[PDB]
């Protein structure tokens, strides 16, 4: 069994660029295919015996390389060109994939919005509290939430979530969920979450205080 | 034009076993080897083992060659994997795909719709829908946002629109969460103008078709 | 006594065989490659056999007697190479038939003959490929590396019944 | 004269060193098998060369030497063997590299193990396939025939340096 | 769908050198092995060579070494075989044939038309028709028959009918003889009621395009 | 190289029934390809592996056999079934074809019709003499002319052409053609070819008188 590597692991590109991206096998190998997905899908088949384009692949592409060290290069990247790709080789036993390279757009950085949801009376009337930090339309996607309730830094109790990229804009947006007991949500006066990203100054802390309405 | 055709998903309980099915159309059944891949979102693509339907031969990668059996009727053009001992580990993505010889080496030149196993001894649950209520709290620059909370379903998926899909600008629902509980939670949320939060009436519509649950709630700047 | 003459030709002997069969078998045939060639065990070890043949220069009792003592401490040392090389084969003859208990990445100029192929897995992951004679090769090869490892393994242990005092 | 009984023990390790290279060229390996083998030669010349180590016997000049006459013509016929042994290896190792002054069938119970091979011709009919595993497989297996033939050669004409003593 | 086009024939003066052509159509022409193959009646089918277009690798059976070459253009998808040094030992049908892996073997599963060459020093002769007419010495049964002898033209094809056509029962037409001298020679027969060789009116009209001959004989009972 | 042989030269049989040919190699292969060749056609695939059916081949074929030995076998020959078919090899460098074997359609025997025609006097005028021999419509093919001039036996001077067999009768026609010098036809009175054949119970001759008319 051979391991092949790929870097980088994200690779970031403007429309019209020149990009290239590389693998390399822990030995030497006949050939290497190349394949490209998008969530939702079955893989395709892209590029194989490691240059030849299948059937209805934009020219754009190529493919190029020789024994342990290969590479696939997109002459002018477009809108359309965001996906994984993963690369494949059957000169041993197992046949084995690469750990996948991820293509996205470049942007302009842009600030989140921050906003701050307190429970709803109906939750708390079911014995929950759910406290939600929510981060809309920013960019780069690496972004930092803290979660301080009275100035005491919480953890373990939360667990967030991104949407896939916009295909218009190139934002992201993210939610945090803080979770508590109700015995626990009363026991407190202040309530914040603290976001730091690289297009802010400073941390921004939006926060509540219970039983304050 | 050629094809290979699987079901959509399946449920199992925990260490029960699973059967699962790819069917080829449009070519020599025969005549071609027939594989089996294996995806998740920790590890990548793993290839599970392959089978000859010409004549019954097989192979088995041996991390799994304790798991699977593969076997196939040479008449019906089906092919079928058998999974025994289901574990946690389990849950992934399972492909077939068609090889052929081609321009000097082996290639996967066609794929399956892939089957999804889930390995979960949880029931069907309806979930409770909470509001995310619009506030001074959630004001911004003349926007506000707001949202509805979909709660502790199962099992996947959840369908969320606004107001019968006449609300679509803005609207961001975030993919569902697993919780520690084995339920799934999921939210969504939508930007709208802050002067008539007053005025204008928010619905987001809430269907879960494996529970048959249909809701609607409302969404109004009730802060707390 | 009289044996020992004898018994130098012998080792000197079966020295050579030794530097003969480790060239074969490092002739070009994959990636891997059996432990005792990435040790070079069959370059030493046979050159310690031939310098252990000193018993040839028979018993010169002139004065304090000529095989100098020094030459025991000679003949000892190459009493190591026979329990180790021993060990190697044996060692060598498993990883071929069981699993890699190690694995050893050759010499870059032995590489450069032989780059896309291994002896040690030799099952093709396509099926119907399981008559083909590209497969019937594979089997042919590890069947001679098994065969020269085995001799290799039976003339080391020819010295360790004899090389001792 | 005190070379004899080296000389005996040279012949006879060189004996036993035709017997494990000749058993080891007859693994499975195509239809055609090397004229060498087909004469069965590899255990015929080490029979030989072990029984004219008859010279290991003492001399006994008890009134006429104890190496009864006949041995002479012992000593004889194996430097017949070793002879013709030189020239059947010097003529298999051309059969291999240019082509095939001869072709011989091999033996029934070897074929049962590689049917569809051949060794002597190497190369494929489809050009896509000359970077193919496979054709790296036969020409590695080729070299290893050279080899062992090589070095049969080489302890086959040791003999005629010597057993004419 | 996937064809191989190959031109009907060569004609070539001994001594000389002809190259013949394969266009491919329908497929990839840069990913599979082109084949070429001989067929002639005394050896029948033999194998010449092959050539990888993907990359000009080529392989030559050592009895054709000396005499063949094969070539590609990968831009036109057409490929060539040239000869050298023809002498009458090469009069044979050439095949191209396309090979694929399928099944757990090679096969070769689409072949062209095939061209003929002939080898031959003759220029082109015109034929002389001569009647073989019928008579009592060729009256059997109620029947009689007769011909036309088409005697020495060069080269291949002479077309015979009979009428214009109208007449067609009962005719048989041999295949032409090569003669010693290089020319060929054909005849044509047919039965006819034997009452009637004195008031029927048979004529058999000969085109021999190459030449552009156009012949009508009148074969009649009257001539011995 | 290994040499295939097949056997036999020719088969018969007459249409709905069992008939099987052999080829048999001089080393074992791991696969036999069948042909078919019709006169004027590139050859048809025909069994590839030795036991899958090409497209379109009709059921009524199959193919069997293993290491040196195989067989192909038709279950109810029909009239279109006529056709050469040779066995294939790819086992070795070169690949190498059968000899092949032709397959015939039976039908009971009948005897020649024989006709003679002297020289035309237009042939006369060229220089030549052309003497042709006609047998017509006969089965089996089977059949031997020998031309006796005075009765004095001809040889090496004549060439003889028979068509393909109808598929309409199953008959054969043949004409045999002998040819002399003018100056050698006017040398002699007597003029025969003598026809043997299985049909008939003794050789019938017919033959002319030169001048005869
Ligand atoms: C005592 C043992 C451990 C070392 C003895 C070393 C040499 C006597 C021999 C052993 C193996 C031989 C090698 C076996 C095979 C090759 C491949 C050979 O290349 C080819 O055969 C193809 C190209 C060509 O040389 O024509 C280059 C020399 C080399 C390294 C040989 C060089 C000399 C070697 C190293
Ligand atoms: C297994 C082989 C390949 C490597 C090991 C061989 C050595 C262990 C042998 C080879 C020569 C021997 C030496 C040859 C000469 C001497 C000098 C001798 O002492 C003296 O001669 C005293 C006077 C002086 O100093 O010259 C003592 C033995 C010794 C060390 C011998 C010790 C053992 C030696 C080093
Ligand atoms: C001094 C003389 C007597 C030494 C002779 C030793 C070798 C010439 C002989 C002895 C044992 C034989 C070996 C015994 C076992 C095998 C394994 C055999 O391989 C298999 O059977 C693989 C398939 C299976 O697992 O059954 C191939 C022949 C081989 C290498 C033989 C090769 C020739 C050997 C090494
Ligand atoms: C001096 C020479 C002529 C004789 C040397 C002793 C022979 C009797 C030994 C040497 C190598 C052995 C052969 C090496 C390899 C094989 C293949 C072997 O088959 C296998 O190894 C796989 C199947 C199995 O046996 O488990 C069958 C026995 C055989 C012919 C061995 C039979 C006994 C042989 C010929
Ligand atoms: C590799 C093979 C061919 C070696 C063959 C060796 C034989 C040629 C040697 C072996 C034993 C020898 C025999 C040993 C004993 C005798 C008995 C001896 O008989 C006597 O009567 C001797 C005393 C007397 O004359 O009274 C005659 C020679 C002879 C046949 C020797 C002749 C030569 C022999 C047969
Ligand atoms: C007592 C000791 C000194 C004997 C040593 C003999 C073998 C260990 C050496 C001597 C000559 C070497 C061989 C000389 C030539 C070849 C051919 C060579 O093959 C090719 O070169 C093929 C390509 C080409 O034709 O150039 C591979 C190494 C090999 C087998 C060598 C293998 C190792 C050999 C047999």
């Amino acid at each position: 069994q051979i391991v092949l590597s790929q870097s980088p692991a994200i690779l970031s590109a403007s429309p019209g660029e020149k990009v290239t991206m590389t693998c390399r096998a822990s030995s030497s190998v006949s050939y290497i295919h190349w394949f490209q997905q998008k969530p939702g899908s079955s893989p395709k088949p892209w590029i194989y015996a490691t240059s030849n384009l299948a059937s209805g692949v934009p020219v754009r592409f190529s493919g190029s390389g020789s024994g342990t060290s290969y590479s696939l290069t997109i002459s002018r990247v477009e809108a359309e060109d965001a996906a994984t790709y993963y690369c494949q080789q059957w000169t041993s036993n197992p046949p084995t994939f690469g750990g996948g390279t991820k293509l996205e757009i470049k942007r302009t950085v842009a600030a989140p919005s921050v906003f701050i949801f307190p429970p709803s009376d109906e939750q708390l009337k079911s014995g929950t509290a759910s406290v939600v930090c929510l981060l809309n339309n920013f960019y780069p996607r690496e972004a930092k939430v803290q979660w301080k309730v009275d100035n005491a830094l919480q953890s373990g109790n939360s667990q967030e979530s991104v949407t896939e990229q916009d295909s218009k804009d190139s934002t992201y947006s993210l939610s945090s969920t803080l979770t508590l007991s109700k015995a626990d949500y009363e026991k407190h006066k202040v309530y914040a979450c603290e976001v730091t990203h690289q297009g802010l100054s400073s941390p921004v802390t939006k926060s509540f205080n219970r039983g304050e309405c | 034009q050629v094809q290979l055709q699987q079901p959509g998903a399946e449920l199992v309980k925990p260490g029960a076993s699973v059967k699962m099915s790819c069917k080829a159309s449009g070519y020599t059944f025969t005549s071609y080897n027939m594989h089996w891949v294996k995806q998740t979102p920790g590890r990548g693509l793993e290839w599970i083992g392959a089978i000859y339907p010409g004549n019954g031969d097989t192979s088995y990668n041996q991390k799994f060659k304790g798991k699977a059996t593969l076997t196939a009727d040479k008449s019906s053009s089906t092919a079928y994997m058998q999974l025994s001992s289901l574990t946690s580990e389990d849950s992934a993505v399972y492909y077939c795909a068609r090889s052929t010889y081609y321009g000097g080496d082996w290639y996967f030149n066609v794929w399956g719709a892939g089957t999804t196993v889930t390995v979960s001894a949880a029931s069907t649950k309806g979930p409770s829908v909470f509001p995310l209520a619009p506030s001074s709290k959630s004001t911004s620059g003349g926007t506000a946002a707001l949202g509805c909370l979909v709660k502790d379903y199962f099992p996947e998926p959840v369908t969320v629109s606004w107001n019968s899909g006449a609300l679509t600008s803005g609207v961001h629902t975030f993919p569902a969460v697993l919780q520690s509980s084995g339920l799934y939670s999921l939210s969504s949320v939508v930007t709208v103008p802050s002067s008539s939060l007053g005025t204008q009436t928010y619905i987001c519509n809430v269907n879960h078709k494996p529970s048959n649950t249909k809701v609607d709630k409302k969404v109004e700047p009730k802060s707390c | 006594m009289r044996e020992s003459k004898t018994l130098g030709a012998v080792q000197i002997m079966n020295g050579l065989f030794h530097i003969a069969l480790g060239g074969l078998l490092m002739i070009p045939a994959g990636i891997y490659a059996p432990i005792c060639v990435t040790v070079w065990y069959p370059l030493w070890g046979g050159i310690m056999y031939i310098i252990s043949g000193s018993l040839l220069a028979a018993t010169e009792k002139n004065s304090r007697k000529c095989l100098v003592k020094g030459k025991m401490i000679m003949n000892s040392l190459s009493l190591f190479a026979a329990i180790s090389g021993m060990i190697l084969s044996i060692m060598d003859i498993l990883n071929i038939k069981i699993s890699h208990f190690l694995k050893m990445e050759s010499l870059n100029f032995i590489r450069a003959h032989t780059p896309y192929i291994n002896i040690y897995n030799c099952e093709p992951a396509n099926p119907s490929e399981k008559n083909s004679p590209s497969t019937q090769y594979c089997y042919s090869i590890q069947s001679l590396f098994l065969g020269i490892l085995s001799v290799m393994l039976i003339f080391a242990f020819f010295q360790e019944l004899v090389i001792a005092g």
